[PDB]
């Protein structure tokens, strides 16, 4: 029903409801806000509280306040209106073009597609890069990981097979910014106007929008992957078609989950990382995979702290 | 006055206090037993682990979004189990033994508790069969028998999966036979990684007919942890049916670097404090006790086995690591892969210095010792004069022939992949080189002349190549018949 | 006196007694099982509770499951009858070859010899191995230990050792496998029985067998090599004859010990180790020796971790 605030810790607030306790992932609305504040619903604590983490700031949050139970998990837009179009981690447009009118919604979560689903085809994705094509080749519908320290090339590698696949290709395409520049947006979305491969006067939009960037709380940052990700599932089945996923950058996902992970209570891991890391990793990831129904080729740029691989 | 509704008291049932990150803890329960299996109102099952005064902490077998506080928890009675039998074969499972190949449920007719103590030492005998892998330096090297443990370790992406591979596959020739007691069923558990990455393994052993006589426990990144942590153990009890009832498996753990990571996360979870590098204080009994249960039965107890390849990765190649020195430390010997000789062309990418089998030559049928006997230590010492001898400059007549083996040798024991090689095919190949007649052919040509001198002798000597498969030695007959061979044909090859 | 069982995690189980409290390292058996189960008492909680450790596994348990006081520490069978036999951490036969007749029983934990029992005798015992006898030879009566990391030829050495030395010794000997392979002890076994030195015949066994290898929980593995000195301890004294005592592998020991340290509530020391390591190796080692009374030659393999010797 309606709950209550208990405690307030950056973007891990609890919060106690009397009838009817929400189930684990189920999105929470804050009332009395401006903008629309999420809490996904984490942790059962015990004693009629939900432990819960905030999609954008808790600045301004009074114990006691009240916050309603949507029934589901973080539901955005889904389908061809969403070509085009950024928004953010709960399916806000953020581009100043109005509602984003699709009869689609899907929840952000979802179980991985299962064992049957799989696919077994191994076809070359010829890029036109050298070393790439000699001597590590991309495969079509495949998973490419571009690993590197910091400003040693991972976005502008991002970016010229953006240029060289994503040209000449006849389908759709998911570009989800995670954790990075807001300015790289803004390059990168005006240059997608200015190629047609946004077109904001025509229907004829190729690629969706979906960005959470490094102004954002770690909450929105550990969760705009999914929701980038759940854009690109739709067009991988409910069209069954040749879909692109570039994501950059998609470290800064375990770095939020590393920010929480302290104030959700969990004894911390090896390097201070939250013991979940790969568990968190795993049920995201194998979500980014071609089908049996529909073939996802993605691409995910992969920062490297401190240039240490290991 | 109507007759209360007793279906739910705290000793068979329980309620969900609080649950988070797949732990519930559950008031009530209080007849449960330790590592007991539960059962939630939503159809998730769990495992009682800590049992405390006021609640008991229960891993969660699958995601934990279902349940909340206050659902109810019920006992099975039943210490964690799974299916278990030949019905298995040719089908991929979950940790739990659940068919996930779409092809219907298993109709096993036995379970097995996954946590049985390895057989202690009166119901063993010594290793002393061969588990024949094909691959010509792991057969005459680092030499594995039925019954033992053999480490398969290194970084990312230096072959650590294609020795196992090849190793299934190759047991089609015992299977597909009439020797019952030289058979040997495969069992594939792979452990975090990617569900497409196994699916093309599976579609590897189909097309290799292989899947018929394999298992596959699969439990990949997308599984709870708490599954993660649980196939090799349900994985090792499908393997120890065959082990106690007269037959031979085999079964892989691909890999134990990533399950220790999901105990590592469980145990945290669970609030048991972390120990070096994170991991709980007993994560070597973690592994011991799981390997433990890779055993050679006596022929009182059947004269079954089970073998385990354990794989493990390390970071930056550093095999003297704690986590990998930790289950070297409970193998029968190890296979060290390595990137730099990956791609210098030594390729399956083994360290020979490195390597071991603690079983040697008792694995080996006595051919092969023939051939094989002296060359690790050899080789060995080859590696150390040619690195000492770097800078050339007058070499005496003992370390120049050294070297010329050494590099040769180096030779023979590169191979391809898919197509492990029979034993007595690698004897007669490995015996050109230890006998010396290569000695003088350039090292460059050593592959080109071995693929042709298999096809001759495979073509025109299958007698000679089926006396020694069938005698297990090379008779003074076999080694005149052999001499000759590779005297005359070297000869026209060199011309 | 009966007492119950109010938790169990793992290796440690706490029993509440509403009488008399058990004295710290008092053997408990656990009622309802259908093997002997031992706790051994590691700690006074408070409130009638200790704190154990299972000399067996912990499977099955259930919390109100009664616990007797035997009245004293583990005591195992010691003597002549022990020859031939293998005995586990608490004393039972494990060759299947029935009881283990002796007259007389000893607890696994005693005082160490004091410093007016030490002797100071001194003299070459030869192995026939090159290197050992040249730089670093053995004394008869020694304390002798083989250090190495994972498989660098500890196991191999100490066999070679009871071949050179133990076949043609003309006392008795014990081995203690402690943490080690299985199949290691069932080839030790066989081969001596092969050459001898066990036989199952007759009473002309020279060698005591006590094995608790690593699919052992970490109870038997921190208590075996007790139970393997104790042994020794008597041939030592109650004949004051000359012993071989050897040991593989005594770092397990140690390991063991760390394995229930956080649950027995320690604060770890450096490199993830009980905080009592060297007290604990202090209280054990020091009766692993020679007196004025007999000689024990001890031959201990030492596993290195990560090949730090340091
Ligand atoms: N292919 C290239 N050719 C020439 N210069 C390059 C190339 N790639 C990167 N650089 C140089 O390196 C800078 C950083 O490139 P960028 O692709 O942003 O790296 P990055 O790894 O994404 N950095 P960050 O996101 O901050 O970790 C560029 O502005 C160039 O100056
Ligand atoms: N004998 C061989 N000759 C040539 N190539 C080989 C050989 N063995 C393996 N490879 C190839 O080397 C690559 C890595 O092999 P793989 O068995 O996947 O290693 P891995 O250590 O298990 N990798 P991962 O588990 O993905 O970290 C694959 O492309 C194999 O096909
Ligand atoms: N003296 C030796 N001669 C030849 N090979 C040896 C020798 N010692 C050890 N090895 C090789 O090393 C392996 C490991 O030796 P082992 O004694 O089991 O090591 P540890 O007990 O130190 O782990 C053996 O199985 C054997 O293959
Ligand atoms: O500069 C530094 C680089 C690395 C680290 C490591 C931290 C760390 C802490 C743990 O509890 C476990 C672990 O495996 C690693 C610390 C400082
Ligand atoms: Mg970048
Ligand atoms: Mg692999
Ligand atoms: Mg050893």
């Amino acid at each position: 029903t309606t709950g209550r605030i208990v405690a307030v810790i950056g973007a891990v607030v609890d919060v106690q409801f009397d009838e009817g306790l929400p189930p684990i992932l189920n999105a929470l609305e804050v009332q009395g806000r401006e903008t629309r504040l999420v809490l996904e619903v984490a942790q059962h604590l015990g004693e009629s509280t939900v432990r819960t983490i905030a999609m954008d700031g808790t600045e301004g949050l009074v114990r006691g306040q009240k916050v309603l139970d949507s029934g589901a998990p973080i539901r955005i837009p889904v389908g061809p209106e969403t070509l085009g179009r950024i928004m953010n981690v709960i399916g806000e447009p953020i581009d100043e073009r109005g509602p984003i009118k699709t009869k689609q919604f899907a929840a952000i979560h979802a179980e991985a597609p299962e064992f049957v689903e799989m696919s077994v085809e191994q076809e070359i994705l010829v890029t036109g890069i050298k070393v790439v094509d000699l001597l590590a080749p991309y495969a079509k519908g495949g998973k490419i990981g571009l690993f590197g320290g910091a400003g040693v090339g991972k976005t502008v590698l991002i970016m010229e097979l953006i240029n060289n696949v994503a040209k000449a290709h006849g389908g759709y395409s998911v570009f989800a910014g995670v954790g990075e520049r807001t300015r790289e947006g803004n390059d990168l979305y005006h240059e997608m106007i200015e190629s047609g491969v946004i077109n904001l006067k025509d229907a004829t939009s190729k690629v969706a929008l979906v960005y959470g960037q490094m102004n954002e709380p770690p909450g929105a940052r550990a969760r705009v992957a999914l929701t980038g990700l759940t854009v690109a599932e739709y067009f991988r089945d409910q069209e069954g078609q040749d879909v692109l996923l570039f994501i950059d950058n998609i470290f800064r996902f375990t770095q939020a989950g590393s920010e929480v992970s302290a104030l959700l209570g969990r004894i911390p891991s090896a390097v201070g990382y939250q013991p979940t890391l790969a568990t968190d990793m795993g049920t995201m990831q194998e979500r980014i995979t071609t089908t049996k129904k529909g073939s996802i080729t993605s691409v995910q740029a992969i920062y490297v702290p401190a240039d240490d691989l290991t | 006055i109507l007759g209360a509704d007793t279906s739910v008291d705290l000793e068979e049932t329980g309620r969900v206090l609080s649950i988070g990150d797949g732990i519930a803890r559950v008031h009530g329960l209080r007849n449960v037993q330790a590592e007991e299996m539960v059962e939630f109102s939503s159809g998730l099952k769990g495992m009682s682990l800590n049992l405390e005064p006021d609640n008991v902490g229960v891993v969660v077998f699958g995601n934990d979004k279902l349940i909340k506080e206050g659902d109810i928890v019920k006992r099975t009675g039943a210490i964690v189990d799974v299916p278990v039998g030949e019905e298995l074969l040719g089908r991929v499972v979950d940790a739990l033994g659940n068919a996930i190949d779409g092809k219907g449920p298993i109709g096993s007719k036995a379970r097995r508790r996954v946590g049985l103590k390895a057989p202690g030492i009166i119901p063993r005998i010594s290793v002393r069969e061969p588990m024949q892998t094909g691959i010509k330096a792991v057969d005459s090297l680092v030499p594995i028998g039925r019954g033992q443990r053999e480490l398969i370790i290194g970084d990312r992406q230096t072959g650590k999966t294609s020795i196992a591979i090849d190793t299934i596959i190759n047991q089609k020739r015992f299977n597909d036979g009439t020797d019952e007691k030289k058979k040997l069923y495969c069992i594939y558990v792979a452990i975090g990684q990617k569900r497409s990455t196994v699916a093309q393994l599976v579609k590897r052993l189909t097309d290799a007919d292989a899947m018929k006589y394999t298992i596959v426990v699969s439990a990949t990144a997308s599984d709870a942890a708490p599954l993660q942590y649980l196939a090799p153990y349900s994985g090792c009890s499908m393997g120890e049916y065959f082990r106690d009832n007269g037959k031979h498996a085999l079964i892989i753990y691909d890999d134990l670097s990533k399950q220790a990571v999901a105990y590592r996360q469980m145990s945290l979870l669970l609030r048991r404090p972390p120990g070096r590098e994170a991991y709980p204080g007993d994560v070597f009994y973690l592994h011991s006790r799981l390997l433990e249960r890779a055993a050679k039965m006596n022929d009182a107890f059947g004269g079954g086995s089970l073998t385990a390849l354990p794989v493990i990765e390390t970071q930056a190649g550093d095999v003297s690591a704690y986590i990998p020195t930790n289950v070297i430390s409970i193998t029968d010997g190890q296979i060290f892969l390595e990137t730099e000789l990956f791609y210098k062309g030594i390729r399956p990418a083994i360290n020979v210095g490195l390597s071991v089998s603690r079983v040697g030559s008792a694995a080996q049928t006595r051919a092969m010792k023939q051939v094989a006997g002296t060359m690790k230590l050899e080789l060995a010492q080859y590696r150390e004069v040619a690195a000492f001898a770097q800078f050339g400059s007058d070499l005496d007549a003992a370390t120049q022939q050294l070297l010329s083996r050494g590099v040769r040798l180096t030779e023979l024991l590169k191979q391809g992949q898919y197509s492990p090689m029979a034993i007595e095919e690698q004897v007669a190949v490995i015996y050109a080189g230890v006998r010396g007649y290569l000695d003088k052919l350039e090292p460059s040509k050593i592959t080109k002349f071995e693929n042709a001198f298999l096809s001759h002798v495979i073509s025109q000597h299958q007698a000679l190549l089926s006396k020694i498969r069938t005698d297990g030695k090379i008779s003074e007959e076999s080694d005149a018949k052999l001499k000759e061979i590779v005297t005359n044909f070297l000869a026209g090859f060199e011309a």
